[PDB]
């Protein structure tokens, strides 16, 4: 794997899919 | 071990150390573009996924269904669509089976699957 | 423990006591119609599967898709493609937290999932 | 679960999937 460290509007689409 | 699975994956990868939430989810940007969020599923299990963007067109669906087997290995890779229909991906491991070198490969793993998809 | 499991089932069920060969590979027939495979995967799991016929026509598809999303929880039913397109479902357990009870329901829910794609 | 235990052509279709 090649890339580093961070996030946006997926606190978002990740909190919610954590549940979906 | 969840956080130590989370102190190792950041080992074998030189990175800060990934900040979690209390929900213990994490994120870590791959080549720029993708996301991949980190999570503790149950107590045993993660799970890692990210969003890849649109369905071809059709029948790509076809295509992963019939790969959608089940399998004696961990890591394996597992195709959803989003509400908005964009393909996300995502594998559940073991947490303690799982070295912070198991992790990278699932992430490679998992985006090369979404390369291919996009 | 795979086949103390199937010793339990068994009996959870009265029926006489499930042959399986070298593989442990069995089989159940269920009302009738349904054949469930028994097999041991790994060392630590098993998959219970199952033939359920023909693709509607197209778009259950997507329908599954939507659905082939992670969980806490164990067995799920997960739902593939034949080479000769009918659906194949399954589930894969953790031998050891596996009650004789539980791979029951896991086949009841099988059974319902087949009984409404076909 | 309603019903009971045997078998037929999946010791082929069944013998296979368990590879594929």
């Amino acid at each position: 794997v090649s890339t580093q460290a961070i996030t946006s509007d997926e606190r978002r689409f990740a909190y919610a899919v954590l549940e979906h | 071990t969840y956080s130590s699975l989370l102190e190792e994956f950041a080992t074998e990868l030189g990175l800060e150390e990934i900040e979690t939430n209390e929900l213990g989810h994490g994120a870590v940007t791959i080549d720029k573009i993708w996301v991949v969020h980190l999570a503790p599923i149950n107590e045993k299990e993660l799970v890692a996924f990210m969003r890849a963007g649109i369905l071809t067109g059709q029948s790509q669906l076809y295509d992963i269904l019939r790969k959608n087997l089940f399998s004696p290995l961990s890591g394996v890779i597992r195709c959803a669509l989003d509400k908005d229909d964009h393909w996300l991906l995502w594998s559940q491991l073991n947490i303690n089976d799982t070295s912070g070198t198991q992790l990278a490969s699932v992430l490679t793993s998992l985006v090369d699957k979404a390369v291919t998809l996009s």
